[PDB]
């Protein structure tokens, strides 16, 4: 896919963004979501206790067990809380390979006015081996980008696919 | 039957809580960018978004469940009181 780019695209678009701020902040307030929702659970399940103990007649019973499959349903929103935050932090790890990891602008424009320079003075043919070199390594760097870019999807699709779809909540009426 | 007020009021308070830290960090989930120009960096911060967006509309259906949970603590005490 990426692949069929050549490298000055490739290398262009990973370094040209804003950074990764904008999801380390989304992590950090996923880790907030799920504190705060865990002693949201804490409080609902104090609640029907408290309720128990104080008042136990057979309304209230019907009452705790109506709850029963939203109290469950709190728990699982909790653990998948709870896993976002460490998606994120994939993704943001996968981008900060590929930006490390994908070839410099600085190297590829080198290489390709190297290349026209020989080029420009190859009349007679002696440099015809190393224009080859030239055209070799920004054929690498054309693979190396790809083979980067690829990874990055992977690794992102990999992330992605374990935040599960949020299931809507059962009544307790 | 005054329990049942009392529990209405702590279900009340739990869902004001649940929706207020929802509403806290909205800003911050709803907001993620790109890290990059490229289309993987695109896809993960839109990808990231829209998981934001269902997370709170399913903390909304968890309001009406509370609150519905609530009406019924409170009906509850006033039906079987008279």
């Amino acid at each position: 896919h990426f692949e069929a780019y050549p490298p000055e695209v490739n290398s262009a678009n990973i370094y040209a963004g804003p950074g990764p701020d904008s999801m380390l902040a989304a992590a950090r307030a996923w880790r907030s979501l799920d504190v705060e929702m865990t002693a949201v659970q804490r409080s609902f399940n104090r609640t029907l206790l408290s309720l128990m103990d104080a008042w136990a007649g057979p309304v209230v019973m019907q009452l705790m067990e109506a709850a029963k499959p939203f109290v469950r349903w709190l728990t699982d929103l909790c653990v998948q809380l709870s896993e976002v935050e460490r998606q994120i932090h994939e993704i943001v790890r996968a981008y900060e390979w590929a930006h490390h990891d994908m070839v410099p602008l600085a190297q590829i424009y080198n290489n390709r006015a190297e290349r026209q320079i020989l080029i420009d003075n190859n009349a007679l043919g002696q440099f015809t081996a190393q224009i080859a070199d030239l055209d070799q390594e920004y054929d690498d760097f054309w693979d190396e980008d790809g083979e980067v870019m690829r990874d990055y999807r992977l690794r992102v699709s990999d992330a992605l696919s374990k935040l599960t779809p949020w299931k809507a909540p059962p009544p307790i009426a | 039957p005054e329990a049942l007020t009392v529990a209405a009021t702590e279900v009340r308070r739990i869902r004001d809580r649940a929706i207020q830290s929802d509403a806290q960090v909205a800003p911050m989930t709803t907001a993620v960018r790109p890290p990059a120009a490229d289309l993987v960096s695109e896809k993960a911060a839109t990808f990231l978004v829209e998981y934001a967006r269902k997370y709170r509309q399913t903390i909304a259906a968890a309001a009406v469940v509370l609150e519905e949970f609530a009406h019924a603590l409170t009906t509850g005490a006033d039906k079987y009181a008279t």
